[PDB]
DNA sequence: GGCCCCCCCGGC
DNA sequence: TTTCGGGGGGGCC
């Protein structure tokens, strides 16, 4: 088991950063019978899902962590068969409807309504045998849901609130439509500070007995993660493995392959500006997209790497950021991402 | 080390067929007493309980209780190739990755021996502690099948109103409503189709039509089905076996207008 | 009850509990005596009390018992394709109204028609909407239609023509303070002066959001166990409003005009999780209502803010949009 | 709860300086054969039943 | 229906029953009356905008030709009924190729809202129309002419239903007031006509809402104020004040004036934008780029408003766009 | 209740409804003190069905005031299929009803099945299209008519009936060929049930669609004889007499051109 | 004869 | 490749 998962806290008392959010969650869990629907938003890797699980464990018993995966079948209007992998616990349920793309709507109309419109048999911690509690459903990547899928949630939340409570988790709130944001309690989850990341990494190292020349190592790893705790833990594990469980002052910071590819693409764009260069850039973009690298991630990293070049002037950076904004909007409204990425690269080449 | 020689394998076929739709992965505990099983539905709204006593089997023995997580679909596949009137046995070994199903017959030629793989399913300590159910009745399985297949066309929700000396069925839908009132019934010349009832406090419970249809799919086991209704607890439908029974605890549809 | 969120627990039970929609509730009440209710099209921003208003009208028209036989409610959670519109809605509208009881006729007005409520009608396709045009008119003597939507432009012109339009106004501190104060008093929430006004201003027309914020503040105060009045600072913190210190830092960095410093500050700022919409709104408030800037600067910044808000409304990356907006403002 | 097919699939994702195709091919045949024998000589858990 | 006609909405209560109760379409009504009075009834097509009287006119014409039992002598189909290729090939063909059941006469088929029909059905209708013209006549009703195939249009005689004139609307309002025992002020009628946009449905709905608004309709008079509160529309004075402040005051004063005007009665920004556009389209701008910028920016703002967004930012954008566009006047 | 009408055997009503359920969609019953009279028009407005069940067909029939009931034959058939073919059937309605109650009772046991079908606001008149003086009126066994229609419809989609002095001719002209059947009046005192009668005033020649005749012939299961009345400029009448009422199909001939 | 399923266009 | 809706043409029954 990786260190990132082997030391994840399992209770609200085990959280070790953003104590204000911990106190707010404790206040919410103090009287959970009237808990409204929740929407947790914040940067990636901060610990939103961990906090959601801790809140559920505070509301219900420790038994929320006994998860089991099952398969649910769905039929479309064309008779096409679809399968959804649902993670469930004796107290809560989890769904990721975006896994079915435009078909996610069916979930909101078939699965969720099935959970909320019927009572559930509870033969544990109960005397009659029927659950005397509401069911908590967790929708992950809620920002990836289609607009109609989100619209299908409105009356479901407003009618069966006595039996179903929804805890949605998202990285950005802009894709969420206004009615859904109005129907939920919004919880901001700030990213951990560098000191807290360093403390967590120090605790992990001490538990794993990884030799450290100086603590400043953990500082640099914290800075390279840009506030992402999961990335910090995985990077620490990778460096420890590559340095025989011993980190020295000269230990390099390991970056993932796709970041290196994007940086090489940025260097190539800066060096050469022509149509042949654009053809090779198209080849690189196809290679990146064929390996499950999202287009929006590619655009963001490419834009920031270009803006972090010590050879361009203010006008070039302004043009680059403007084009990045325009083509990010284009990507949000389009289907073929390669077209928009190529257009952005061509515009950047023209401006430079 | 364990065998369950059956009087007729068709009984086991029907037993497995009676709850295949509700659940597919169910833990079966085999003890010298017999076969037991309790599986919660994937939606956590229905529970399938099963038990076959030692009496029903032609010859049942076991040296050490053993829990098998064998799949129901695989067992159905194994049985369907079998003959009509045989004496299925469930032999295995100390560390069984599979269970040999001996489809033995009185004749030495009509044999359909097979093998069924076993799955490592997880079992919990489910408790079905008896409750003071307010009402309990028993009526012929054919009548229930007809009533359900009739009312399912007119609606998707079926209300089972058990009041004083009344077994009222209700099904309201878009086209209209359907009600088939049954009353305590006894026939001296054929008491096998006598409606039995015992009722303390009135019980109102509305269930889903699909669940009731799936439950009655397995009503061929017993010519009579027993409905136990409690206001604050999940009502249960029971079909008697040769030496046990198959019970289904179906949760009631939630009431939002109230 | 005690086991329900405050938003649902304080849902207007009757038409007299609707706070700031009298211009339409008056005619709706008049229909209770006139018994000539027209086809209705409710439209307005979120959380203005449209579903509550229609449900209360049904309460006051038919009563608790006759309701279910006189109401057909379909929302976005229900399939409403052209086939559904041409079969189920048509069949329900063609039926005769259910027989009222003697009690119903003795107490409730019981108009001689049923009601079909197509909630969230803006999610219906154009063909499905067209399928309703003649169904609405032919069976107007036995059925009436209520189309509830957020974007009136998504309703085809013939349907809007057939329906009497009712606009639900935004709920602010001047027309919704009484209801929020009543909720706080019933729930015994002790707040400082101006806290409810601040909540309503932050809500920006959404009373549901205001009630949810009040509930969150009440829960925080109860868990604190200090017996102290809730302050506006805590309300702002729970609403995700950026502190004024961060805003003045941002405007100072923009005034500096250096691209690299602005980029670094935005990178650090984005790690706190602040929503870009709130940042843009607060920047608009700070800039447009400041006398230190000239007319041309305001003219340009208004269009820049409008463009950024429109782009953000399409689910775009917040980091890039915020950086672009700040750079453009710095270059004004 | 990873299998050999999952192992190959994971190894087939990396790009750029972390492509494992050449390295995987360079692995000794005996090592891979022993790995397969060890994997098939044990009982492994299942994350999802009846996938 | 149920109970008397007094339970019906005014849009349906005042539906024309005969052909002399249709107003604003004198030419079309006269032509169709002459056609029916001499047996010269061709395949008709009624193209027009919503709420102009096409359905009322065709139903009245059918009643005139047949009588009270017209519903038993015509084949009326609309968007609520399936009209696929099979329907055209079986039901319409059988109706057109067969004699009347009840009483003798020709066969009338009214395909209301035919613009919703598919191309295949319209194509199949061609020879059906052309072959049984001896005993059958087809009437088509449409709002969008681009959805109809060229051949079907070629086979039909077109009649355009114009937006309702002012005089016809006033006559209908007079009839409604007389029947309902209502009093309407001249300015109230002016506002009603202005907001109607040539649709009688809007007029009737707004008048019913105004009647409901009055506390004692028996002797109360409907004034322009009643219309403004009922519809929630901005007053002309409010729009004029907002435009004046935007055009000859600083940004702070303009923002304050707009906010105060909108918060006085909870007015919507879209109605204000429409009012300012109507006011400005009568202005005599020296420079064309001023009008170009005004139109483009206001259209962009309207489109953005159509999808939600931030209301305050949108209002500030309106103010800034107007100021920037008018700066070009010099 | 306002209206209470008992059928001794539910098969009677099921058969009567089965005779015209394949040609109409919505039916309108109008019950009086002299029985139940129902009308139904088809979607193409080419065929009309009129049923006049009398009071003598019920074990007991009580109706205070005339009552109208608009129903859909599909739902009625669906519910009637629910009831068994050995139980009494009570039709129950109240003042200005919102639903019609079908009550299946089995005297063998204590089982009672009540089904409420919601009514429709069907407002229409009958017009009693029974043109006084026809041009020709023939009567013949329903079996022969059904055989002729089935045989000729296989040739063409249209069938022409000619009535001349002591001659009835059915003609079909299709693609593979043509077929003509000629029948003349005759009487058999030994078995009058098979006789053919014809009363003629003026020659008749009318064309009809094969689909509508194929639908109409389904009523032969209710009566052993059929009466066909034809007249130019009027719809053709196909009457099947029942125990107390009758079933009439009014079919409009095709335009000649 | 009727469901049920699969495949294929869609501007002028 | 590809998100409904309509039409055709074949396969169970
Ligand atoms: N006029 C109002 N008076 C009192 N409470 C209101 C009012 N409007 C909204 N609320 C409160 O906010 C909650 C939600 O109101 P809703 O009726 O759901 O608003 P809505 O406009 O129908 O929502 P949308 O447009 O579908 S997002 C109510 O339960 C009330 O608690
Ligand atoms: N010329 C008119 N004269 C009097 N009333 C009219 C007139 N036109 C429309 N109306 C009124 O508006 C109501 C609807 O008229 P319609 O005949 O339905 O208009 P329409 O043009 O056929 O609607 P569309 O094009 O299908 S949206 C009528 O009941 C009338 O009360
Ligand atoms: N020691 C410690 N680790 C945390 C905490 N919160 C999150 N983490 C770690 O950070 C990892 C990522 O957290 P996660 O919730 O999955 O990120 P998110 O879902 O994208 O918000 C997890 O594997 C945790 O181990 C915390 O409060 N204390
Ligand atoms: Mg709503
Ligand atoms: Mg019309």
């Amino acid at each position: 088991s990786l260190w990132v998962d082997k030391y994840r806290p399992k209770s609200l008392n085990a959280l070790s950063h953003n104590e204000e959010l911990t106190n707010f969650l404790k206040s919410l869990s103090d009287q959970p019978r009237d808990l409204p629907h929740l929407l947790l938003y914040g940067p990636n890797g901060t610990g939103k899902k961990t906090r959601c699980m801790a809140l559920l464990e505070s509301i219900f018993g420790p038994g929320v962590y006994r998860l089991k995966i099952d398969v649910r079948q769905f039929v479309t209007a064309s008779n096409r068969k679809l399968e959804l992998n649902v993670v469930s616990s004796p107290y809560h349920l989890e769904i990721t409807p975006s896994d079915m793309g435009n078909n996610d709507r069916i979930v909101i109309q078939e699965l969720l309504k099935e959970v909320a419109q019927m009572e559930q048999v509870d033969f544990q911690d109960s005397k009659d045998g029927l659950a005397h509690r509401y069911k908590c459903v967790i929708i992950n990547e809620a920002n990836s849901l289609t607009k109609d899928a989100q619209a299908a949630l409105r009356r479901t939340m407003e009618k069966y609130s006595k039996n179903i409570r929804l805890i949605m988790v998202c990285d950005s709130m802009s894709p969420i439509i206004a009615p859904i944001k109005s129907r939920c309690l919004l919880i901001r989850c700030p990213a951990p500070s560098d000191s807290e990341i360093s403390t967590i990494l120090s605790d992990v190292v001490t538990n794993e007995r990884i030799q450290l020349e100086t603590k400043d190592i953990l500082k640099r790893i914290a800075q390279a993660s840009n506030g992402n705790l999961r990335v910090s833990l995985l990077m620490l594990e990778s460096m420890a493995l590559n340095n025989e469980l011993a980190l020295k002052s000269s230990s390099p910071i390991i970056k993932p392959d796709w970041i290196i590819v994007i940086h090489k693409l940025t260097r190539k764009i800066v060096k050469e500006r022509s149509v042949n260069s654009l053809i090779e850039c198209r080849a690189v973009l196809y290679d990146l997209l064929a390996h499950c690298i999202p287009a929006n991630i590619i655009l963001k990293e490419l834009t920031f790497s270009l803006l972090d070049v010590e050879t361009l002037n203010t006008t070039n950076k302004s043009s680059i950021i403007e084009y990045s904004s325009v083509f990010d909007e284009r990507l949000s409204l389009g289907n073929k991402a390669i077209f928009h990425l190529e257009g952005f690269i061509a515009k950047v080449m023209c401006c430079l | 080390m364990l065998e369950a020689k059956f009087e007729e394998a068709s009984l086991f076929k029907r037993i497995i067929d009676g709850f295949k739709d509700c659940v597919q992965l169910v833990n079966f505990q085999c003890k010298e007493d017999g076969i037991i099983a309790q599986a919660v539905d994937d939606s956590r709204v229905l529970l399938v309980s099963l038990e076959i006593g030692v009496e029903a089997f032609q010859e049942y023995r076991c040296d050490h209780p053993v829990t098998l997580g064998m799949d129901l679909t695989s067992l159905s596949k194994i049985l369907r190739c079998g003959n009509n009137t045989d004496t299925l046995t469930l032999i295995a070994d100390n560390t069984p990755d599979s269970i040999i199903l001996l489809f033995e017959d009185t004749k030495k030629d009509r044999i359909a021996e097979y093998s069924l793989k076993l799955m490592d399913i997880d079992a919990d300590f489910l408790k079905i502690e008896e409750l003071q159910y307010d009402s309990t009745l028993s009526l012929p399985s054919s009548e229930f099948s007809k009533i359900v297949r009739d009312l399912s066309q007119l609606s998707d929700s079926i209300n089972i109103m058990i009041t004083k000396e009344t077994i009222k069925f209700v099904a309201d839908g878009d086209i209209g409503s359907g009600s088939v009132i049954i009353k305590p019934f006894v026939d001296m010349e054929h008491p096998e189709t006598s409606i039995k009832l015992e009722m303390d406090q009135p019980v109102d419970l509305t269930f889903g039509a699909k669940y009731l249809l799936d439950i009655i799919k397995g009503s061929s086991l017993s010519d009579r089905v027993g409905i136990r209704l409690s206001s604050e607890a999940p009502a249960l439908f029971q079909f008697d076996l040769k030496s046990g029974f198959l019970q289904f605890f179906l949760a009631p549809k939630f009431n939002d207008e109230e | 009850l005690a086991q329900q969120p405050w938003v649902e627990k304080y849902r207007p039970k009757n038409l007299d509990e609707v706070t700031a929609q009298d211009h339409a509730v008056t005619v709706l009440k008049k229909t209770l005596k006139s018994a000539n209710l027209p086809h209705m099209l409710f439209y307005g921003p979120p959380g203005t009390g449209k579903t509550s208003t229609i449900l209360a009208l049904t309460k006051e028209l038919y009563g608790p018992d006759l309701m279910k036989s006189r109401i057909l409610e379909l929302n976005a959670s229900d399939e409403r394709g052209i086939s559904i519109v041409r079969e189920k809605v048509k069949n329900f509208a063609r039926l005769t109204v259910s027989k009222p009881s003697k009690h119903d006729l003795e107490n409730y007005p019981c108009p001689p028609y049923k009601i079909i409520i197509l909630d969230e009608a803006d999610s219906m396709t154009a063909d499905a909407q067209s399928a309703l045009r003649r169904t609405m008119e032919t069976y107007s003597g036995v059925t009436r239609f209520c189309l509830i939507c957020n974007y009136v432009t998504r309703i085809i012109d013939p349907l809007a023509s057939r329906c009497s339009k009712f606009r639900f106004k935004a709920l602010d501190a001047s027309n919704a303070i009484d209801r929020l104060r009543f909720i706080s008093e019933q729930e015994n929430v002790k707040c400082d002066d101006g806290v409810l006004e601040r909540i309503l201003d932050i809500s920006a027309g959404d009373l549901r959001r205001g009630i949810t914020l009040l509930q969150s503040a009440s829960k925080g105060a109860q868990y604190l166990g200090d017996g102290k009045n809730i302050t506006s600072t805590q309300v702002e913190e729970l609403a995700g409003v950026v502190p004024h210190d961060i805003l003045i830092e941002i405007v100072e960095k923009v005034k500096s005009g250096d691209f690299d410093e602005i980029k670094k500050y935005v990178n650090t700022f984005m790690k706190s999780g602040w929503s870009a919409a709130s940042v843009v709104n607060q920047l608009h408030e700070y800039y447009i209502t400041n006398d230190n800037f000239d007319t041309n600067f305001k003219n340009q910044i208004s269009w820049l803010l409008f463009t950024t808000d429109s782009r953000l409304n399409n689910g775009t990356n917040e980091h890039i949009q915020l950086l672009n907006l700040l750079v453009k403002i710095s270059q004004l | 709860y990873l299998t050999k097919e999952d192992w190959d699939s994971i190894m087939e994702f990396f790009v750029g300086p972390d492509v494992t195709t050449a390295i995987i091919k360079k692995i000794p045949a005996t090592v891979k054969s022993g790995f397969t024998r060890k994997y098939n000589s044990m009982t492994h858990p299942v994350a999802i039943y009846r996938t | 229906e149920k109970r008397s006609k007094e339970n019906l909405p005014w849009v349906e209560k005042y539906r024309p029953e005969t052909l002399d109760e249709v107003y604003g379409q004198n030419e079309v009504i006269t032509t169709v009356r002459k056609f029916v009075d001499e047996g010269k009834l061709p395949h008709l097509l009624f193209y027009g905008p919503p709420g102009t009287g096409k359905t009322s006119t065709i139903v009245a014409l059918a009643r005139e030709i047949y009588g009270k039992n017209y519903s038993n002598m015509v084949l009326e189909l609309n968007a609520s009924d399936d009209r696929g290729i099979d329907v055209v090939r079986n039901q319409i063909k059988d109706f057109a190729s067969t004699r009347q059941i009840f009483s003798k006469g020709f066969k009338l088929i009214i395909l209301d809202e035919a613009d919703a029909m598919t191309n295949a059905a319209q194509n199949a209708l061609r020879r059906v129309i052309e072959r049984y013209t001896k005993n059958t006549r087809f009437c088509v009703l449409a709002n969008y002419a681009h959805k109809l195939t060229p051949a079907l249009l070629s086979r039909c005689t077109r009649f355009r239903f114009q937006p309702l004139p002012q005089e016809a609307i006033e006559r209908r309002i007079a009839n409604v007031l007389v029947h309902e025992k209502l009093k309407l002020s001249p300015n109230a009628e002016k506002a009603l006509i202005e907001l109607s946009n040539g649709d009688m449905r809007r007029v009737l709905n707004v008048l019913q809402s105004c009647k409901a608004t009055l506390d004692n309709p028996d002797e109360d008079e409907i004034s322009d104020d009643v219309i403004y509160e009922c519809c929630g529309a901005p007053r002309p004075s409010d729009l004029k004040a907002v435009l004046k402040s935007i055009l000859e005051d600083d940004w702070g004063t303009a923002h304050y004036t707009l906010n105060k005007v909108r918060s006085a009665k909870g007015l919507a920004l879209i109605d204000l934008i429409e009012g300012i556009v109507k006011i400005l389209e009568d202005y005599e701008l020296q420079n064309e780029e001023t009008r170009v910028h005004l139109l483009t920016k206001l259209a962009d703002i309207e489109y953005s408003i159509s999808k939600g967004g931030n209301d305050q930012i949108q209002g500030s954008a309106v103010i800034g766009a107007i100021k920037a566009s008018f700066e070009n006047e010099t």
